[PDB]
C-alpha cells in the first residue's frame, strides 16, 4: 500500500511514473530538486532529500512505507548506505538497484529484500521474447545488456551469433554463444562476411556511442533484416531509431522500472 | 503566490484597520473619510506620519489598535501568517514555506515554519521587558492611566521603527532625557538591523564568526551613526532654534538621537521645521537609505547602499571584482542592488513631482516629505497634517510601496519572462 | 598620460583664459578677482552660467575670447591637441593616438590622428554656414556692428551647447521667433548628439544600417523631446508668468524650446524663475541626463540613462540578459553605466549640500543650480549672478567635474589596482 | 582536352568521377594508393604519386595537361607547393582548392589560374536556388557554408534568420542577416520561441557533430517545416537524413566537383 | 600477535614493511601477484588472493588473526565486502581504510572495529607538528590532506591562509581558515600579492598534477620561505622535491602506515 | 642598419632582445599585443600588426628595412604569405623561420634570402660543441633537436648511442648512429642494461613531457654521468634542471636567436 522510491534516475523515474499511472501512492524523492520538480505531478508526494541523512528519512515518515526503492545510480555508496539506513528502520521490503556484481553481494549481506539489475534482468526477458517469437539469432554489442542476452539465449538452447567491437568481451563469450565474433557493425564487408543476412533477429546492444547504435541499425535495415531490435539511450535516440526502421527499441532502465512498478503493486 | 500574497494581503490589513479606528469609539472628533484611511495605513506601514494627531484625536481604542497595526508589519506580512498554523494546529508542507521566505528576505524556503514561533515570541519578548520595565522607569509620572500605557505604546512603535508618539510632542518633550534617548534608541536600532544580525550575534556570539552580511551591518551601522552625529552637531550647533541653545550635555542627546532617528525611526527630539537647510539635506539621504535587510522597515536598506557605492569605488580603481572584507561579493548582488537603488529614486521622484502641483507648499518640505514617506521614516517637516486630499491617495501609495520594498512589490504584477535565445553584442559608449 | 593630460591640461585653458578676459580691454566695469575666474570657466566648459552679464560687461574683446573658450571644450580637450600636429607637421605614432581616444570617448586608439582634421574642419563648417547665413537672416537689424557678430557668436555657443547669449535677455527676447527656435535648436541638438551619430548617419545614411549606439540616440533623442514638450506645455500652459499668456503658436515655441534647451543648451525662451514648481522639477532630471556620449557637453549622457533604466526594467521581468533592439547589451556597459550614474548624483548631492549653508538662498533654486552646474546646462533660476565667493570656488569645481565627465576624470588621481587572487562568496540580502 | 586532377579527396574525387562520366580523359592521382585503387576504373589513368616531387610530375607527362586540379585538402603546403611546381611547368590553367582566406591570397600570388572554395562557392549557389524557388528564410549553423548563404541571401535582399550554437559567429553576422540569433537547434523551446515555424525554408549547415545536423532536421520535420535543406557529411548521413524527411541534402565538396567538372568541360 | 594486511597499496604496503621491521608476523596479501611478489621478503607470509571469496579467506586460516587490515584502495566495494566477510568470521579487531565520507558511515554499520583516513588523519598530525614547532601558517591545495590541516589548525586556534586553485573548495573553507583565497600557486604575482612571503610555514598539498606541487615549492624556495612542507606523490617526487629545497616531504599513505604499524604493535 | 623582426615567438623574441642589447635598432612586431607589450622596451619600436595585410606593411615603412625576420611559428601560411609580401617590397635580405622540410622548399621558391631551423641548425652546433669538447656519446630523445645531433655526430665520425622512447624514430636512425636503441629513459634497468654508465656525454633531447626530460636527467645524475646536457623547455625547466645537476642546458629557440642576432650584426 505504502510506496516510496528513492533516486529518480531513469529507472527510479520509470517507477514513480508507472505506479502513479496505475493509481498507487508513490513517495518519490531524489537528492537534488532538478528531478523532483519534473516529478511533482508524477507522484503522490515529491520530496527533495538525501537518503543518507537520518533525520531526513525520519521526518519523511519513511517508516510507514512497506516498499522502499533505492534507484540511486552512480555513487554506489549512496545506494548502499541508504539501504543500510532503511534496514535499520525495519523497512518490510527494501528493493535496491545494484550496479556491479559486488554491489549485489554487499547489498545482499545488508538485508536487501530484493536487488534488480536493469541491464541484466532485462536481457533475459528479451532473450525470452526472441525465443517465443518463433531461429537465427545474433546480438551486436556485448555490453551488460547485450551480454545478458547471449548468455540467456545460449542457456535456453538457441543459436546466438554474439559479436562486439573489440575482443576483450568476445573472448569471455566464446562458450556463451553459438559463434563469438570480433567485428565492427559499422563496416559493411564485416556485416556481409558474417552472413548476418541470414539472421531474422538482430540485436544492437552497443551502448555509449549512439552513432554506433544508429549506423548499425541503419546498415541492418539495408540488408532487409526481418526484425531489428535496438537498445536506445535517450529520448531522441528513440525517435531517430524509429524513423530508421527499428522493428523494436528497448530502454533497459525505463522498461524495467515499469515491470518492477508492477511487481510492487501485485505484491500487496 | 509568494509575491502577490504579500502584495494584496498586506493591503487588506490597512483597509480593515482603517475602519477599526474610524469607529466612533476610537475617534473623539469627526475623522474625515480621508484622514482615516491614512493614519491607519501609516501605523501598519510603521511610517511615522499622520493627518491627525495621535495621543489626542484617538481614545484608548484608537491608540491600542495602532500598536497592533505597527506590529503586523513590524516583522513583515508573512511573519504573522505562519504563526497561526503552529500554535493552533501544527505541521506545514513546502507550500507555505515559500511565503515567509519573501516576508523576511530569505534565500531558503525549506525551513521557515519552525522559526515563526521564535520571531514573534522573541518580538513581544524584548518589547515588554524594555518597555513596561525600562520605559516605565521615568514615565510613571502621568500616573498609571497614562504611565502604564504611554510606556508600552512607544516600544511597539520604537522597536518596530514607527514614529507614532502618544503626546503631541513626538518625544520632542524628552530632548535630553537619559532614559528616553537610551531606552528608545536601542529599540529601533536593533529592531532596525536585519533579523539576521539579530539571530546571528545570538548563536554565533563570536567577534569574528559573523557572516559577511551580519559582519557588515554592525560596522556600517555604528560607523555611519558617527558620521550622523557629527553632521547634525556641526550644523545645528549654533542654530538658536534647536540644539543651538541647549546646554553642553543636552546638545549630544539631540545630535545623537537626530542622527539615529532618521533610520525610519520617526521620533523628534527637536524640530526639523527650524534647522539649517544643509542639515535637512543630509537627512533626505540619511532617511532614504533605510537600515538593514530583514530589518523592520525601510525604503533602501543600508546594505544596498554600501554595495552599490563601494562596488563603484572598485571600478574607479581596477579590481576586476567587487571584494568586501576579503570575501568577494558575487555578481548578482550587484545588479539587484542597482535595481532596488534606481527604483526607490525613480519613484520618490514621481512623488515629489506629483505633490509640488497638488498642494501649494514649500519645496524643501515637499522633498523631505517624499523621501520620508517612501522610507517610512516618521520625520515630517510639519506638512503631514496639512496634506490635501489629492496628495493623500498618492502619498498613501508611497508609504505602501516603500515599506513593501520596491523589489518584492514589483514581482507581483510582473509577468516573469524567460529568454532562452541569446543575441549579438551591442556596442555603446557612456563615458 | 591619457587621463591626467585631459585633467590638468583642460584646467589650464580655464586659468589662462581667466586672464584673457580679466584684461582691461575686454572688461568695462571692474571685474572682481572672483567674477573673472568664473565666467571664463563657464565658457570653456560650455556651461551657461556667469556671475556678470555677457553682451554688456564684456567688450568686443570679452565676447570674442568667450567663443574661443566655448569651442575648445565643445569637441573635447584632445580634439584640438592633435590638430596642431598635422597641419603644421604631419605623422603621429601610437603615442598620441591614445589621447584623443579619451577626449571623444573612443574604444580605439589605432586611428585618431587622421580624423583630427575632419572634426574641427567639420566644426567650423556647420558653425559658419548655419550662423553667418541662416542666423544673420533675421538679426541684421542691429546693423552690421551688432548684427554680424551677434549672429556668429551664438552659433559657436549654440552648436557647442554653451548657453552664452549676447543680449542680457538670454534669447528670452526671441520667444516665438521662427528663425531662432528653428536655427539654434538644430545647432545644439545635433552638436549635442554624440559625434558617432554625427559621423554614422553620414557614411551609413541607411534607415537600418545604424549601429546600436547610433540607432539608440536618434530614437531616445526625438522620443524624449516629445515627452519634454508635452510636460512643459501641460504645466506652463496656464502659468500667467511665462507661456501661459502667449498666443496659440507662441506657446509651442516655448514648450518645444524649453523642452529642448535643458539638454545642456543654456538658452532661455522664457524665465525659469516664474514657472510652476512641478515643471522646474522634471527639468532637474531632464538636465541631469545630458544628451549623447561623444556629444559636446553633459553630466550623464542620455545613453547611460536608457541603459541603467531599461536594464532594470529587464530585471523586474526575467530576461537573464539586458537585450536592446534585439542586439543584447554586454555586461560591462552595465557596471560602467551604474558607476557614471551614482557618481554624478553622489557629487551633485555634495554640492546642493555645500551651498545651502554657504548662501542664504531658496531651496528650489539651490537644487536647480547644482544639477545645471554639474551638467553644464546653462539654465539658471537667477542665482548665478548672486553667487557668493565661498560658493564660487566649489561651484567652479562642479562645472569642471561635470563637463570633464565623472569617469575620465576619476581615472586621473586613481591608483589603478590589479587583483589577481579571487575570494570566497559573500552572501548578502538587499530586498 | 588534357585533364588531370591531383588529390582524390571528396572534391577531387567527384571530378574524376564526373569527367570520366561525360567521356573526358582524367589523369587521376593522389599521394597514397588507398584512393587511387578505388579510382582505377573512374579515370583514364590512375596514378599513385606525390605532387611535391619534381621527377614524379615530369615522369607523369603532366606538362601535356592544360588543366591541372589540385584538390589535396588538409596539409595546405601540399596544395600550395604543388600549384607552385605546376606553375613552373608553364601549366596553362591551374585550378586549386583553397582552404582558408589566406590560402586564397597566397595561391593567388603563386599564379593559380583559379581557386575554388567548395563550402563557400556552394552556399552562394544554394542561396540562389532558395531565391528562385519562390519568403521566410532561416539558416542554422554558421559554418563556412552556412555563413556563405546568410551573406549571399542578405546581399540579394532576402530576409535571413541566421543562427548558430555559440555567439562567436552570430556576432560577426549581426549585419549579415535580417536576424542574428544565438541558440541550439536541438532544444525545442528555442526553436519555438524563435518562431522557426513561420519559415518555409530551413537550412541546417551545422558541420562536425553529425547528430547536431540530424537531431535538428529531426525537430524541424516535427514542426512541419515545408522545405528543410540539410548539409550532410558522409554517405550514411545522406541515407539517415533521407529517412528523416530531409526535403534536400547538399554535399559541398561533392556537388561542387561535379559543377567544376562541367566548367572544365565546357571550357574547351 | 596474529597480524594480516589485505591490499598491498601504498598504505597496506607501508604496514607490512613496518611490522616486519619491528619483528611481527604479517600475513601480507593482495588481489594480484605483482605486489605480493615484491613483498615476499617483507612479510611472514606473502599470499596472492581475493578477499571477496570465502574459500580463500578460510583456506588462509585468516580466522586465527586478531588484527585484519583492509587497505585495498580504489574499488570501495572490495574494501567493504571484505570487511563484511571479515566480520562474519568473528575477527576480533578489523581495521579498514575508508575512501570517502560515506565509506566511513557504511563501514561503521558493518562492524569495522576501526577506520583510517590516510589523507585526513595525517593532516591533523602535521597540523600538530607545525603547532608544537613554534606563527604564520599557509596551506596550498585544499585536497583531502590540505583540507584536514586548514581545518585542524583553525581548530587549535592558529591563523591559516588556506588557498586552492579553483574556488569550489575555497568556498567551503571560508570559515575554516583565517583567510580563504582563490589562486594558482604557479603564478608569481599571485604568490606576491598574497603576502605569502610573510609565512614561515608553507604547505603544498596539491595532489594530482605533480608539476603543480613541484613548480609551487620551486617558487616558494625563491621567496626564501623558511620551512616549506610538501606532499609528494611517488618516489621520484620525493627525490626531485628534495633537490629543490623542500624543508619537508610527507607521504600521507606511506607515513600513516608506519604509525598504524606502531598502533597495532603497542596494542598487544 | 635597418632591422625588423616579425613574429615575437620564442625565437623572434630572442633576436629583438639580443639585437637591442648590442645596440641595434629593432622594429619588433607581432600579430597580437600580448607580446608586443612585454617588448616595448626591448626594441627600438614595438608595433602591433599582422604581416599578411599590405597597408600594415607599408604604413610601417617596412620597405626601409634591409633585414626582415619572419619568426612567426605555428600557422605556416602566416610565415609564408608574409615572406611573400616581403619579397614584393623588394626587401634586400629576408630571413625566415621554417617549420618542416616542405616549408624549406616552398620558402626557397618564394625568394627567402635565408631560412633557419631553430631545432635543426642548433643540434649541429651542439654536435660541434660535444666534439671539440674532447669519446662515449649518447643522445636520448630523437626529436628534431636530438635527431640533428645523432645525424651530425655520426657524420663527423663519432660513436652515437641514439635512443628514443618509441621505435618509429629509432628505425629511421638505424644507420644514423653507432647504436640505435628503443627504450624509455625513466626506467632504471633500461639505462643500466644499455651500459649508459660508460657514456661521458648524455644528451636528453626529449621534448614535450618535461617530466620525461627531468626524471631522465635525474636518473642520469645518479649514475654519476660526467657531463649531462639537457634540452629545457621553459624558464622553470631551466631552474629545476639546474638544481638536479644538469652539467648543461640548451634552449634551441632561445640560444639560436642570439647567434642569428650575431649573424645579422656582423653582416654589416
Ligand atoms: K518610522
Ligand atoms: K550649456
Amino acid at each position: 500500500k505504502q510506496f516510496a522510491v528513492i533516486g529518480l534516475g531513469r529507472f527510479g523515474g520509470s517507477i514513480v511514473k508507472e505506479l502513479h499511472r496505475m493509481g498507487h501512492e508513490v513517495l518519490a524523492v531524489d537528492i537534488n530538486e532538478e528531478k523532483v520538480n519534473a516529478y511533482a505531478s508524477y507522484a503522490t508526494h515529491a520530496v527533495i532529500a538525501n537518503a543518507t541523512e537520518e533525520n531526513e528519512l525520519l521526518s519523511l515518515g519513511i517508516r510507514n512505507f512497506e516498499y522502499v526503492i533505492v534507484a540511486i545510480g552512480a555513487n554506489i555508496q549512496a545506494s548502499t548506505l541508504t539501504t543500510l539506513l532503511l534496514k535499520e528502520l525495519d523497512i518490510p521490503n527494501i528493493w535496491v538497484k545494484a550496479q556491479n556484481y559486488y554491489h549485489h553481494k554487499v547489498l545482499e549481506k545488508i538485508g536487501a529484500d530484493r536487488i534488480i539489475h536493469p541491464e541484466k534482468d532485462m536481457g533475459v526477458k528479451i532473450a525470452q521474447s526472441l525465443s517465443d517469437e518463433n531461429k537465427q539469432f545474433a546480438v551486436i554489442g556485448l555490453g551488460r545488456f547485450g551480454g545478458s542476452i547471449v548468455k540467456e539465449l545460449h542457456r535456453m538452447g538457441h543459436e546466438v551469433l554474439a559479436v562486439d567491437i573489440n575482443e576483450e568481451k568476445v573472448n569471455a563469450y566464446a562458450s556463451y554463444a553459438t559463434h563469438a565474433v570480433i567485428a565492427n557493425a559499422t563496416e559493411e564487408n564485416e556485416l556481409l562476411s558474417l552472413g548476418i543476412r541470414n539472421f531474422e533477429y538482430v540485436i544492437v546492444a552497443i551502448g555509449a556511442n549512439i552513432q554506433a547504435s544508429t549506423l548499425t541499425t541503419l546498415l541492418l535495415k539495408e540488408l532487409d533484416i526481418p526484425n531489428i531490435w535496438v537498445k536506445a539511450q535517450n529520448y531522441y535516440h528513440h525517435k531517430v531509431l524509429e524513423k530508421i526502421g527499428a522493428d523494436r527499441i528497448i530502454h533497459p532502465e525505463k522498461d524495467m522500472g515499469v515491470k518492477i512498478a508492477q511487481s510492487l503493486s501485485d505484491e500487496n | 503566490t509568494p509575491p502577490q500574497v504579500l502584495a494584496i494581503g498586506f493591503f487588506l490589513t490597512i483597509i480593515i484597520g482603517a475602519v477599526l479606528l474610524m469607529l466612533p469609539i476610537s475617534t473623539t472628533k469627526p475623522l474625515s473619510w480621508i484622514d482615516a484611511l491614512f493614519t491607519a495605513a501609516s501605523a501598519t506601514t510603521v511610517t511615522g506620519l499622520a493627518v491627525v494627531d495621535t495621543g489626542t484625536q484617538f481614545t484608548v481604542f484608537g491608540q491600542t489598535v495602532i500598536m497592533g497595526l505597527i506590529q503586523i508589519g513590524g516583522l513583515g506580512f508573512m511573519t504573522f501568517a505562519v504563526l497561526i498554523v503552529m500554535i493552533l494546529a501544527a505541521a506545514i508542507g513546502l507550500k507555505e514555506r515559500m511565503l515567509v521566505q519573501e516576508a523576511l528576505n530569505q534565500p531558503t524556503i525549506g525551513g521557515v515554519i519552525g522559526l515563526v514561533k521564535v520571531l514573534f515570541l522573541f518580538s513581544i519578548s524584548i518589547e515588554l521587558i524594555a518597555a513596561l520595565i525600562l520605559s516605565i522607569r521615568l514615565v510613571p509620572q502621568y500616573g498609571w492611566s497614562s504611565g502604564l500605557f504611554a510606556s508600552l505604546f512607544h516600544a511597539i512603535s520604537a522597536f518596530n521603527n514607527a514614529g507614532f508618539s502618544l503626546w503631541p510632542d513626538n518625544l520632542m518633550s524628552y530632548v535630553g532625557d537619559p532614559t528616553v534617548n537610551l531606552v528608545i534608541t536601542f529599540l529601533f536600532i536593533t529592531g532596525g538591523i536585519g533579523f539576521t544580525v539579530l539571530f546571528d550575534v545570538m548563536k554565533q556570539r563570536r567577534f569574528k564568526t559573523f557572516s559577511l552580511h551580519t559582519a557588515l551591518m554592525l560596522t556600517g551601522t555604528l560607523m555611519l551613526n558617527a558620521i550622523a552625529m557629527l553632521t547634525v552637531f556641526i550644523l545645528e550647533y549654533s542654530n538658536p532654534g534647536t540644539l543651538g541653545h541647549l546646554a553642553a550635555v543636552d546638545k549630544l542627546w539631540a545630535s545623537y538621537f537626530q542622527a539615529v532617528t532618521p533610520r525610519t525611526a520617526g521620533f523628534n527630539s527637536l524640530d526639523f521645521g527650524s534647522m539649517r537647510e544643509g542639515t535637512i539635506v543630509f537627512t533626505l539621504l540619511l532617511m532614504f537609505i533605510g537600515a538593514g535587510s530583514a530589518s523592520t522597515a525601510s525604503g533602501i536598506k543600508l546594505t544596498t547602499f554600501i554595495v552599490i557605492l563601494t562596488s563603484v569605488i572598485a571600478y574607479l580603481r581596477g579590481k576586476k571584482e567587487t571584494v568586501i572584507f576579503r570575501r568577494s561579493i558575487k555578481y548578482p548582488i550587484i545588479i539587484k542592488a542597482l535595481a532596488v537603488s534606481v527604483t526607490s529614486l525613480f519613484i520618490v521622484f514621481l512623488g515629489i513631482f506629483a505633490l509640488t502641483i497638488t498642494e501649494q507648499a514649500p519645496f524643501l518640505q515637499i522633498v523631505f516629505e517624499t523621501f520620508s514617506a517612501f522610507g517610512t521614516v516618521g520625520l515630517t517637516m510639519g506638512l503631514t497634517p496639512e496634506l490635501t486630499t489629492a496628495g493623500k491617495c498618492i502619498i498613501i501609495v508611497i508609504m505602501f510601496i516603500g515599506r513593501i520594498g520596491p523589489l518584492t512589490f514589483v514581482f507581483s504584477f510582473a509577468a516573469t519572462e524567460q529568454s532562452n535565445i541569446r543575441y549579438p553584442d551591442g556596442e555603446v559608449f557612456t563615458g
